[PDB]
């Protein structure tokens, strides 16, 4: 699979169906609707994640407390930086998973295509398959259900 | 006939990261992180802040003449300063354990000033002379508002002993001094007696102060110098002073009337006629992003700061 | 494979071999050893990986070292809170892994089963497969070694 | 004929977390966080702490009337005292550097304490009758054990001059103070004269105090305050005294006879009868597990403080 | 597939072709080309990922300072064990995702061979595969075009 | 005719570890955790440290007559200091804010030493007596050659009134002392007056110090102390001294010429005639590695520190 489908603009996940006459696409909703799910959750769970951070507090010191000033000054921008770290991080966690999600989820329904159709079909490549009869827009949706 | 499967994809640039990868390009993607602020010091959830200007903490609570409108102010949010207020101290000095009374002054949110010693009940004492002109008011030669410096009547300046004792329910934070003169001829003319002392106690303060004559440079015009001292004085307590000279008297005093959150932030910002939730010394955030990079010290309900540059997850697919 | 099975008492993974008359099931041990310790070597590195990590200690302060008293408090509370969220966050990345390896070794005994009989057998799925012979209890057990 | 393939399955209702899941359904799963304490101060592998019960650490160590409990005390693994102990300096006033002594103390599990300087030995100063109301005893009037309040005897204070010289083998925590009174008429009243100081020297000490006349208020029925001071007298060095008046001296010290791992616990909780290899201020713990989540101030074996409410591990399939 | 084989010395991933007369083993230039890149890129993130991170300061004090001398030690310890915990986690997750990006190139490569000849082909295992005619070395190579 | 699939494989036994594995072992690996270092003292960066020697900062900075090595040195990378450094106050006493000025010292680069109070300029006192076999020089009691004893001359000791104008575009660190004597007999014996001051003034230094006689051990031979302190004179600002006794004047004072990136080290080590980017207080390192474990305290361009005893990353297959 070389490049995406600027034609689909329904859902994230589709089949492609096209008849005899017609050619048109088609987004699987059973799949797309567990997805934004999928989606809304993990992004949620690194706004609740992080709630407990460190908060840098304003503290005034005189010209006889440098030591202590830059304790503190160091104190807070160590904290600042640990924290900063964790932030990037798990950002860079949540986006691996999503896109392996991605790719996850469009060849599973490559094999549900392939797979509920040992004998009767043959999967020839990038999605599609074959067939021993003619396939009508009705004989395209009958592979859903 | 032939159905095959696919994914969406589109004309954007928008670009991600990942742990293994950098700059992936990507249909669609979510930022989350705010880069944005008013510029602005605002009101915090209704409250407005008490901002200095051109004063200092100590300034404002001494009663510096240049400061007279912060005399009375109402409840704050939280306390805008200058890095390097113009007016603090006008008679050169110090004041003593200055840094700690700001900590605590970043637990309170409101004070009522009383008067706790009249300027008119001091009989024996002069009370209407104690001016510099290191701290002018309207061209001429004035005093900080708060305390009283007395000086001697009538070539005499007899022992003082006064007591104050609160009888309010609020704590009362409670100022004076003590001047430091530049040398023995100065002394006797202002004060007559050449060894002199201020003692003050409470139930928990044992103060015995003795002025320290020095040959000092000159700052705002004047080698003498005023040294300030504070404490908290609890209900039912009393503070007691006794003094032969050199003695700055308090005269008004502030009751702590609302504790709460509250900081002083360092800021050359003036206020700006507005309403947050969340504040910074550059400015004011109104968003619903769950991370910020605008500045570490904010108070109110804020996102969390992070020192990053840009943070933005990956929602649809690879483009 | 939509649920697991009560029956099983056994093992984790296993068959469910059902003969001509009999029917009953059998815990795969190649397997089931091997999962146990693969579960018991991941949560003592957790165990051991924590080991360093912040102690907090007692100080005082008097009524004129309220600055470094909330330093102290901030530093200690700032630790406490980095810690809290590696150790929780170490055990939802353990989690993840745990029923993903689960779920892969169970889909690796699906295709075991399948893949080693080419020709002579085919999936028709949920683990089970075809033949052009009946299988009684010996033929049911001879699919493990050959 | 039909062979399947399946895993296991059971009626539990345990529930792990995942990063994308919540709440999911296992067959096993192991808790590692420790959630219980027996709410007990125990023994700390076979060694008692030292309980101060009403007493705090300035109450022991100078020998508060009310804390003769704790005259001769054994060795410790921890020292519990409470939030706010009733019997502290009972004549009103201070102990300098208290935190730091302390700290210090954190690091000691026993004094042996010795008689240094007899009460028998003042010939020419008063020794019996440095007792207030401040201190009471068993309905009397009385007075700190470890040090002495001496004043004038047949109406004079001759100049003291003392000295200790460590010859033991163990640093020596010494004590000492000096009183600050009311007015002038009562300083000539307990010492006869009017001017007085304390100097005292070691190899690293040198202080010189003068008393601090102040109209204070009344603590524990007194306006009077004394101050406390502390030095560690290393073997071989001595200390010296010298004092005209407001002296309070050592009577007895503390040598530091054994070091090692303590901490001073803060708790209201009494001696539980018990024994452990962990204690909290609000419970002792007995676990294998490697987090718990009671009270991040520990001392013993413990396992990994955490402030999570719950931390449960995958070890079964989903169910 | 029990080991691996010595005699390739090329590249990572390749082919072990064997004609009716030769024997020779020859490496993948399109996997193994990309997986060198694949490499380079995680262990270069892991070097300017940490640059950020705590610089422990010299810092004195006196004999009656020892609280705040214990303050700044705990704080300077906590922070380098915080950044040596993170340092040592992020290189057993860089590790487990490089052993696990050469297992699904390994196995990807024999889909490769397998998937391509539906009909002609079948997979025996461990990556051969079976056809109705004979295959010379000429034959062996245009497996991969 | 059998085309295979297959991986590369070694006789290799270098292991790698996982989340879920220990002790793999893998055909290629890359450590990444610089384990060793040259055991010296090196420049840094072509700039040669200041190595102490025997000598702390405090004997360096007033003159120490042990420290003349470095009387006059020239820019340093950074400092290095011993433990435990002979050559300290070879009077006894102290520093006043010692580790504070310490702190400034590591963000300077070098000094220019100026003379700012001749010797020679003290005309109704005696300037060449101030010695003491605790400073000893070359078989004879000597002092610090920064600052002057100065004692009476004629038996009197008439009031210093001397000052001194920073001219100079630089900040000037000056440094003074109290002496603290043994007895009334000693005071009278030195100085003649028999109750003495120091007073210090500048535009932000208010100081008056008084002697405090008190009986002490001897150290380094000698139970009198001496007491110093320093200030920062501003460019164009005066410092003013007035004393009738006790008083060790400056001499010597230090211009401040650069200020930058430096560090007290502290280390046993001497010179090791190298040149380095990264030094720590056991040796420097050269590499480009991402990460050390020599020691946590470094100076210069170097790789992150951290605590394991090894970090090795996988980066071919398993074996
Ligand atoms: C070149 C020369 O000799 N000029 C003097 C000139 O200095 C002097 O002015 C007075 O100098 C004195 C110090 O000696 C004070 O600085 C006076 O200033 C004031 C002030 O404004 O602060 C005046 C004020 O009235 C005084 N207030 C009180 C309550 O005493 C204060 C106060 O004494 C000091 O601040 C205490 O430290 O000082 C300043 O006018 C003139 C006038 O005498 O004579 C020249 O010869
Ligand atoms: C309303 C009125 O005038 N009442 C006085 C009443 O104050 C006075 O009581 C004595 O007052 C003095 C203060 O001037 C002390 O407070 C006395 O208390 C003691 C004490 O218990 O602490 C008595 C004790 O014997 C003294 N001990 C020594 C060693 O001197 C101490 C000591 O002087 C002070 O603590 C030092 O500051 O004080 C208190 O009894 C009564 C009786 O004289 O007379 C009323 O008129
Ligand atoms: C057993 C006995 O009594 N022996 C004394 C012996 O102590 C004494 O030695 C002198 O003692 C005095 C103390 O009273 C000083 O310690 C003398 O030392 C010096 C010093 O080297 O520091 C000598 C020096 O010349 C003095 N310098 C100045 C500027 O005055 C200093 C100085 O006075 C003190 O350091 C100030 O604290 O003291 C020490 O020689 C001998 C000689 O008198 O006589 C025995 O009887
Ligand atoms: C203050 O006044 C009240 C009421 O007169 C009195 O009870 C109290 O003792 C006084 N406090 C002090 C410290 O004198
Ligand atoms: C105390 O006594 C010992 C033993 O004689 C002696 O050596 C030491 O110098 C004395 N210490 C002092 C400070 O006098
Ligand atoms: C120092 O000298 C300059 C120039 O002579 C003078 O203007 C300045 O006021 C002096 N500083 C002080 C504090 O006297």
């Amino acid at each position: 699979i070389e490049g995406g489908w600027q034609g689909m603009v329904d859902g994230w996940y589709g089949y492609h169906h096209s008849n005899e006459q017609g050619s048109g696409y088609a987004a699987d909703k059973e799949s797309t609707q567990k997805a934004i799910d999928g989606v809304t959750n993990k992004v949620n769970s690194i706004i609740d994640k992080m709630n407990t951070q460190f908060e840098a507090v304003g503290r005034e010191f005189n010209n006889l407390e440098r030591r202590i000033e830059n304790l503190n000054k160091k104190m807070e921008d160590g904290f600042l930086d640990v924290w900063t770290y964790n932030a990037e991080l798990l950002v860079l966690m949540e986006n691996e998973r999503t896109l392996d999600f991605h790719d996850s989820n469009v060849k599973n329904l490559y094999d549900k295509v392939r797979l509920q159709l040992r004998d009767n079909a043959k999967e020839l490549g990038n999605g599609c398959f074959e067939f021993y009869h003619r396939c009508d827009n009705e004989c395209m949706e009958s592979v859903r259900n | 006939d032939q159905i095959c499967i696919g994914y969406h994809a589109n004309n954007s640039t928008e670009q991600v990261d990942t742990i293994m990868e950098k700059n992936v390009t990507v249909t669609h993607a979510q930022d989350i992180l705010e880069k944005t602020h008013n510029g602005k010091l605002c009101d915090l959830d209704g409250v407005k802040p008490l901002i200095l200007r051109d004063c200092s903490v100590a300034g404002w609570l001494l009663g510096n003449p240049m400061c007279d409108e912060f005399l009375n102010v109402p409840e704050w949010s939280y306390i805008v300063e200058k890095i390097n207020p113009a007016n603090d101290l006008c008679y050169p000095g110090n004041f003593n354990d200055y840094e700690e009374l700001k900590h605590l002054l970043s637990r309170i949110n409101h004070f009522e000033k009383i008067q706790i010693i009249p300027k008119s009940s001091w009989s024996d004492h002069e009370a209407s002379a104690g001016v510099s002109s290191a701290c002018p008011y309207q061209g001429r030669s004035s005093f900080f508002r708060n305390v009283v410096w007395l000086i001697k009547k009538d070539n005499a300046y007899p022992t003082i002993k006064r007591s104050y004792n609160n009888t309010n329910q609020e704590d009362l934070l409670v100022l004076w001094g003590i001047h430091h003169p530049n040398d023995a001829a100065e002394q006797t003319r202002l004060y007559q007696n050449p060894t002199t002392y201020i003692s003050v106690g409470t139930s928990t303060l044992n103060q015995r102060l003795v002025p320290k004559i020095a040959t000092r440079s000159k700052v705002n015009g004047q080698s003498g110098r005023m040294e300030f001292f504070w404490t908290i004085l609890k209900p039912n307590d009393a503070i007691n002073f006794e003094s032969n000279g050199n003695f700055i008297a308090p005269e008004n005093a502030y009751k702590i009337v609302k504790k709460g959150d509250s900081t002083i932030m360092k800021s050359e910002l003036e206020y700006g006629n507005c309403n947050t939730k969340c504040q910074t010394p550059i400015g004011a955030i109104n968003s619903s992003m769950p991370f910020h990079n605008i500045h570490p010290l904010t108070i109110g309900e804020c996102p969390k700061y992070v020192k990053s540059s840009r943070l933005v997850l990956a929602t649809g697919l690879r483009n």
